[PDB]
């Protein structure tokens, strides 16, 4: 299916026909590899309290979008990209991405 | 309790649905109370803001295995809600899902009801690409015989199968007026303005299926045939035709000057000529070469 | 000046009318088209006239 | 334009106004009204929402202090 064959894929060539048997789809570049697999904290919003003011005004810019694209449609708004997370430290910061994540 | 207050109880729930979201959502309790309000909207006729609270409710998925009466009066506010408008698919896939669940406890009779509430109304969704695994998956189940409205789905399937709805208004209205249990055929026919809709719709899918064997089985037609076996005028079939072409889903072409409505289309004669050597090729020459090897074939069976 | 395109979108409107009748059939008479669009006969014709050129 | 305002309450008092604002900064107190809408399940915009972006969106630094005119 050569139409598949974008001009900047990645195939494997043979070894000496050196045509083209299976295309790739990228590289992963082992550095992040290990910036994915891992395990949060199997937790479920319960290992955490006193910020539900400013939990769920998180959950509500990053939620929506990946799951619920009409509600943003029926109103003429662009899907918002990412939030910030800033104060002294100790209160959340990572357990409440280990949350969301 | 003290009465029927529609506007007070309404608005004075949705400013405090925004204020106790701080407890945190809890599997029961919370889903309880947040399907409390859309009952109340849907009441006083306000269906954008249930179809919102209930747009909520499906980042809770499975939750079915240890409460029974969660689901139920879900599904029955979700038919409610689809039912004003149109989009008939989806209050079936509801009538599905309602299907299985009260019938963990082996349901006498309301998983009769469940059942007649499926397959009453597939053909009235619209036809794409999904009524047509619908109707293979719901039929030849070894549960749905027991009732004559299978064998009025099993009629409307394809191929016509001898379908006309003067004939299908004189048979089945027993099926409509009283039976013996007839309970959800009061509940979604015979009624009101919603209804009496239904029945015009009704009457818009059999039509529609008749439009399609027609085109198939085919190739040019009087007007006037065409308007009497489909038990209406001509000015009717017509329009009603023109709803469809322009819809791009049937495709044929009339004539007001003599009344030829055809059904192909004027061939290419480089598509005719193609196809006249593709049924050349493949008609005379994969069995030719099939007819030399039998009868060698045959030269060992028979001698000696 | 406002007339101008009252008139373009006048004959917008004419245009975008006279093609929902067009779909349907291949051969047809002139009258039931000036019965559909219920305005006249003569400028249904110069209108596809004018579509034609 | 795309939006659905169609409300009686103009944002004129919020044009004059002084602490200078980027391009950028409008596309961002219109998305945030329209998260004020969607989260409490409206549609419209109730005229208190574009005041609400306003006051989240400036806190930043402010007086000169009466001080130098
Ligand atoms: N708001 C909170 N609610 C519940 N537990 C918390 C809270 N804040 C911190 N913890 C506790 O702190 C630990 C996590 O530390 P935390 O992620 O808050 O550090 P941090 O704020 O990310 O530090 P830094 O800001 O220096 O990176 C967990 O064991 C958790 O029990
Ligand atoms: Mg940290």
């Amino acid at each position: 299916d050569k139409s598949k064959l974008k001009p900047g894929t990645r195939v494997a060539l043979d070894m000496t026909t050196l045509t083209i048997m299976r295309y790739l789809p990228r590289e992963v570049d082992p550095l992040v590899y290990n910036m994915s697999h891992e395990d949060p904290g199997n937790v479920s919003y319960s290992e955490i309290g006193g910020l539900s003011e400013q939990i769920r005004e998180l959950r509500e810019v990053i939620e929506l979008p990946l799951t619920n694209p009409e509600l943003f449609q029926r109103v003429g708004i662009i899907p918002p990209k990412g939030c910030l997370l800033y104060g002294p430290p100790g209160t959340g910061k990572t357990l409440l991405a280990r949350a969301v994540a | 309790k003290e009465q029927n207050g529609d506007v007070k109880e309404a608005a004075s729930i949705l400013q405090e649905l925004q204020v106790e979201t701080y407890g945190s959502m809890e599997k029961k309790e919370r889903v309880e109370f947040i399907l409390e309000q859309m009952r109340l909207c849907l009441a006083v006729k306000d269906y954008i803001r249930t179809q919102i609270i209930s747009k909520k409710i499906n980042t809770k998925f499975f939750q079915e295995e240890n409460t029974e009466k969660l689901k139920l009066k879900y599904y029955n506010l979700m038919i409610q809600l689809d039912q004003h408008e149109g989009s008939y698919l989806s209050i079936c896939k509801h009538y599905r899902a309602i299907y299985d669940t009260p019938c963990i406890q082996a349901e006498s009779e309301k998983w009769q009801q469940a059942l007649k509430s499926v397959v009453l109304y597939v053909i009235l969704a619209p036809f794409d690409n999904e009524q047509s695994d619908l109707v293979h998956r719901i039929s030849g189940d070894k549960k749905l015989e027991e009732i004559p409205k299978y064998k009025d789905l099993l009629k409307l399937f394809t191929t016509m199968e001898l379908m006309r709805w003067s004939t299908l208004v004189e048979d089945y209205g027993m099926e409509l007026r009283k039976g013996s249990l007839e309970s959800p055929a009061t509940d979604v026919f015979g009624s009101t303005e919603e209804g009496e809709k239904r029945w015009k719709d009704l009457k818009n899918r059999v039509v529609e299926h008749n439009i399609r064997i027609m085109a198939k089985y085919y190739t040019r037609i009087t007007m006037k045939r065409m308007a009497q076996l489909l038990d209406l005028s001509v000015d009717e079939s017509e329009a009603f035709l023109s709803n469809l072409v322009v819809n791009k889903t049937i495709f044929a072409k009339v004539d007001r000057l003599a009344g030829i409505i055809n059904f192909q289309r004027p061939k290419d004669p480089n598509n005719l000529l193609n196809d006249w050597s593709q049924k050349l090729n493949s008609l005379m020459s994969l069995v030719n070469k099939t007819t030399h090897l039998i009868a060698k074939e045959e030269m060992i069976h028979n001698l000696q | 000046i406002i007339s101008t395109h009252l008139a373009k979108l006048y004959d917008n409107l004419l245009e975008q009318n006279l093609i929902r009748v067009i779909e349907p059939f291949s051969r047809v008479q002139i009258e039931h088209i000036s019965s559909l669009i219920k305005l006249s006969k003569a400028d249904v014709e110069r209108k596809l006239s004018q579509m034609i050129l | 334009s795309k939006m659905n305002l169609s409300e009686e309450v103009d944002l004129e008092d919020y044009v004059a106004r002084p602490d200078k604002i980027s391009g950028a900064d409008i596309n961002s107190i219109c998305q945030e009204s329209g998260m004020l809408a969607v989260r409490e399940n409206r549609y419209i915009v109730l005229a208190k929402d574009f005041e609400k972006a306003y006051k989240t969106v400036i806190k930043k630094d402010e007086q000169e202090h009466e001080f130098y005119k």
